[PDB]
């Protein structure tokens, strides 16, 4: 469907623009160049890859074009790896902020620049390990020896429900939920030391982080559980699939905003960049 | 390792607070190293050492609550520390010391604080104030009056980059310092996320 393709392409553009802008801001601004933002830049890097590589590959999987089954599995697996890294790099930010709020003194002694690279590498090795698991044999595998290249044709739903949804969406969501509720509690404690309007604002801001992650990722994976556990049910309609797939990719558009745009230092840097680009054409 | 700046008047017990914990003093709490430096009074030794460092996590300020006259001196010194160009964003852990001796002074009745601080006559104990079991409301009132005398200064320049954490000290001072540093830097992270 044309609507799916173009909406999907819009998001890819918006994903590249917003995340390059985040990355560019860290390169220019000297104050943004510190260990805590390694996690933001890794996230932003992953989201660019989602826009450039993962979404175009996801578009191809929608067409059911003719290809060798194991070629089709490789493309589907590549979409999984890149989206997984986006989710795991997102989790890394929450683990960082958890250490920061729970163990605030040792933070600088625990969270070193080298150890942060360790964490980021683990995020990407876990992405490959999990997203390429179907290539190792756990799969459902035009001229002879070719098939219609579709996602649910090559990637088994037991993998998606028992391993992928559990490991890559549900656990992260639960961890993030738990982490941000503990950070909120610390904020409300310190607010009391120094207006419940300020507490409500804080609660709202952390609700938005976890709420958006759940809004983006749960629809498609909830639907996948429905598909897996009810093989007798008529399958979810194709417009709903396109909606849910699109929603999952739209995490990469809002991930810039909520994370980076919640830092004043990023916000001011964005002004100076857009302004100095317009001052540049109008001389 | 967490750097601290210890300062306060002569006979403010600033030397005993560091004695119990054992000029340069490094102590261990909850497997977190601290490194304190003694540099105070306002007489001398302060302006030399203060302008070296920079990365002090917090300033420990000790005042004798019992010494009503030198309390005015201490208030001046505090105002100075609070508005100092080099220490503008540095948070102050405030020890109101010799509480026991204050209790004695106040219960005795010889010296009336209103003499040194007339606006005390129209001061009533705060509703939030949490006096301990067996504390004469008079002693509580005076104690909290001094505390508030130091706090009005903190709130005068109400920028909110830094804060003043008070204590009543007569046992466990190391833990108070620990907790206050923990709070300071945890609030630095909370501020960093605009969660403040
Ligand atoms: N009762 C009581 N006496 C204190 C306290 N702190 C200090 N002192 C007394 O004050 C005197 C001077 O204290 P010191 O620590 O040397 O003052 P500094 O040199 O200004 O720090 C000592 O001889 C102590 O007996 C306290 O918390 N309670
Ligand atoms: C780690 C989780 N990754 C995904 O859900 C991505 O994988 C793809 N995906 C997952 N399940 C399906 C499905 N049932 N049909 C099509 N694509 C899917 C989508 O492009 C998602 O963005
Ligand atoms: C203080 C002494 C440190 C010596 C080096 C420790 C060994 C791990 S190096 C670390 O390994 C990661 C893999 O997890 C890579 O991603 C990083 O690039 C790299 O930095
Ligand atoms: C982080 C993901 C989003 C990247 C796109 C940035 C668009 C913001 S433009 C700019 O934003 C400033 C704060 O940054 C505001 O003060 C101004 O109203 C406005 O001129």
């Amino acid at each position: 469907s044309s609507v799916y393709i173009t909406v999907e392409l819009a998001i890819a553009v918006l994903a590249i623009l917003g995340n390059v802008l985040v990355c560019w801001a860290v390169w220019l601004n000297s104050n943004l160049q510190n260990v805590t933002n390694y996690f933001v830049v890794s996230l932003a890097a992953a989201d660019i890859a989602v826009g450039v590589l993962a979404i175009p590959f996801a578009i191809t999987i929608s067409t059911g074009f003719c290809a060798a089954c194991h070629g089709c599995l490789f493309i589907a697996c590549f979409v999984l790896v890149l989206t997984q890294s986006s989710i795991f790099s997102l989790l890394a930010i929450a683990i960082d902020r958890y250490i920061a709020i729970r163990i605030p003194l040792r933070y600088n002694g625990l969270v070193t620049g080298t150890r942060a690279k360790g964490i980021i590498a683990i995020c990407w090795v876990l992405s490959f390990a999990i997203g390429l698991t179907p290539m190792l044999g756990w799969n459902n595998c035009c001229g002879e020896g070719q098939v219609a290249c579709l996602f649910e044709d090559v990637v088994p739903m037991n993998y998606m429900v028992y391993f992928n949804f559990f490991a890559c969406v549900l656990v992260p969501l639960l961890l993030m939920l738990g982490v941000y509720l503990r950070i909120f509690l610390a904020a409300r404690r310190q607010l009391k030391q120094m207006t419940l309007q300020k507490e409500v604002h804080a609660a709202k801001s952390l609700a938005i982080i976890v709420g958006l992650f759940a809004l983006c990722w749960l629809p498609l994976h909830i639907i996948n559980c429905f598909t897996f556990f009810c093989p007798d049910c008529s399958h979810a309609p194709l417009w709903l699939m396109y909606l849910a797939i699109v929603l999952s990719h739209t995490n990469s558009v809002v991930n810039p905003f909520i994370y980076a745009y919640r830092i004043r230092e990023f916000r001011q840097t964005f002004r100076k960049i857009i302004r100095s680009h317009v001052l540049e054409n109008l001389y | 390792t967490h750097r601290l700046l210890l300062l306060g008047a002569d006979n403010s017990g600033k030397s005993t607070i560091v004695k119990q914990m054992r000029f340069e003093t490094k102590f261990q709490v909850d497997k977190v190293n601290f490194h304190m430096f003694d540099v105070g009074g306002q007489r001398d030794e302060r302006r030399k050492w203060i302008q070296c460092f920079n990365d002090v996590t917090a300033i420990i300020f000790v005042v004798d609550s019992s010494d009503y006259n030198r309390l005015q001196e201490a208030l001046n010194d505090f105002k100075s520390i609070w508005n100092n160009r080099w220490l503008r964003t540095i948070s102050v852990i405030l020890f109101l010391n010799k509480q026991d001796l204050l209790a004695e002074k106040v219960l005795a009745g010889k010296s009336k604080i209103e003499d040194y601080f007339p606006e005390f006559a129209r001061y009533t104990t705060p509703e939030d104030a949490t006096p301990e079991p067996g504390e004469d409301p008079r002693v509580t009132r005076a104690k909290y009056f001094i505390r508030d005398e130091f706090l009005r200064i903190s709130t005068a320049s109400g920028d909110g980059r830094h804060y003043c954490y008070p204590h009543f000290t007569c046992t466990e001072n190391a833990r108070r310092i620990f907790n206050d540093c923990r709070d300071i830097i945890q609030r630095m992270h909370l501020r960093q996320y605009e969660l403040l």
